[PDB]
């Protein structure tokens, strides 16, 4: 019922995108993060693989190994650049999972990735002016 | 200190140069260097600026390095990620 | 917080089309659509900037003046490719709202998109098979 | 018989060619023409390649063209227009 509301505003969306215009704050935090997030993975591709190679999600996986590998990312302090990389590294290991015919891992890793997001980085985020100032210096 | 990363990245340089042209130049010293920090994200990187001279077969010409130097992420017993830009003589 | 789930979700979503799986049946119709209409813009680059010029926008304009100009582009017959010109359509008003600083026309136009579909487009949706059907006819 | 179809599309070719490149050249004749099926989305829409015979500077030469026959977006029921994909000499 609400579904083709949703089509409608996903659509838009992208069509203010390819101008410059952006539909809402967040979809213009949404577009910055995909667009910094694919930028990382070409001018930072081996760094990248070295993060990826940390940790491959299984059935028995639990959120203290991910923590634990996120921990060492962010083991100098908090920056826009890392939290970039938090987010390709969440979805390298989600698109891991679905190579693998285990789609079903996806939820635990974006439960994982909200989870880390509010209890260890929101306070630098919102110290560091909120995502408005990453959307400015991206 | 300063000094001998310079000779490492212009060691670096050659080595790279002699893999992709399959060369075989001799590293001898680097004359003048010179440093320029890019900023992506709140990320500092490096672009170094070379001149080296190598033994071409045993003719010892000048060449112009560029070096790109980005942060590790993770720790490495590397360092930081050389990139080599372009190598071509004076 | 919602919010930073959300920017989760929509990343997920995208690397995960980047490599040709979706976050769900409703991430593909998105992709597809998204798709499509850059496609229809491109090849019909001359029709399209023609249906475009048939509604100069205002904060005064009505539905029913966008219904007019969608209830002509149906008329003799809907298909998918006419639902993709529908999309750009919007899509093209709402460019042209924010280029002459009227943002505040946006959240209008994707409301009368939305009630056009649900009153006129449903019913033929429905009938072939349902947005499945599209992302299957864009799949080969 | 059907050739009169074929004979439009490359002198449509060479017209449109002629606007785009701010050219003289003048149609004489269809040497060999193919078509081939193209679909998008439940859309049909047909490529005709068009080798043609035309003069430039009264010198007849051959030509390659690729024309579009896609369908009508607005107010005509069940049209089509022409386009010009390609045109290039042999």
């Amino acid at each position: 019922s609400q579904s083709n509301r949703e089509l409608v505003v996903d659509f838009l969306s992208y069509k203010l995108s390819q101008k410059g215009y952006s539909w809402s704050q967040m979809a213009a935090v949404k577009q910055a993060l995909r667009e910094a997030g694919d930028e990382f993975e070409l001018r930072y591709r081996r760094a990248f693989s070295d993060l990826t190679s940390q940790l491959h999600i299984t059935p028995g996986t639990a959120y203290q190994s991910f923590e634990q590998v996120v921990n060492e990312l962010f083991r100098d302090g908090v920056n826009w650049g890392r939290i970039v990389a938090f987010f390709s590294f969440g979805g390298a290991l989600c698109v891991e999972s679905v190579d693998k015919e285990m789609q079903v891992l996806v939820s635990r890793i974006a439960a994982w990735m909200a989870t880390y997001l509010n209890d260890h980085l929101e306070p630098w985020i919102q110290e560091n002016g909120g995502w408005d100032t990453f959307v400015e210096l991206y | 200190e300063n000094s001998l990363e310079i000779e490492e990245l212009a060691r670096f340089a050659v080595d790279e140069h002699n893999k992709k042209e399959n060369a075989l130049l001799e590293f001898v010293r680097v004359v003048k260097a010179k440093e320029q920090m890019f900023s992506w994200l709140d990320w500092e990187e490096t672009m170094y600026y070379l001149t080296l001279e190598a033994k071409d077969g045993g003719k010892k010409k000048l060449y112009e390095a560029k070096v790109w130097v980005k942060p590790a992420l993770l720790w490495s017993p590397h360092g930081n990620f050389k990139e080599l830009q372009e190598f071509k003589p004076v």
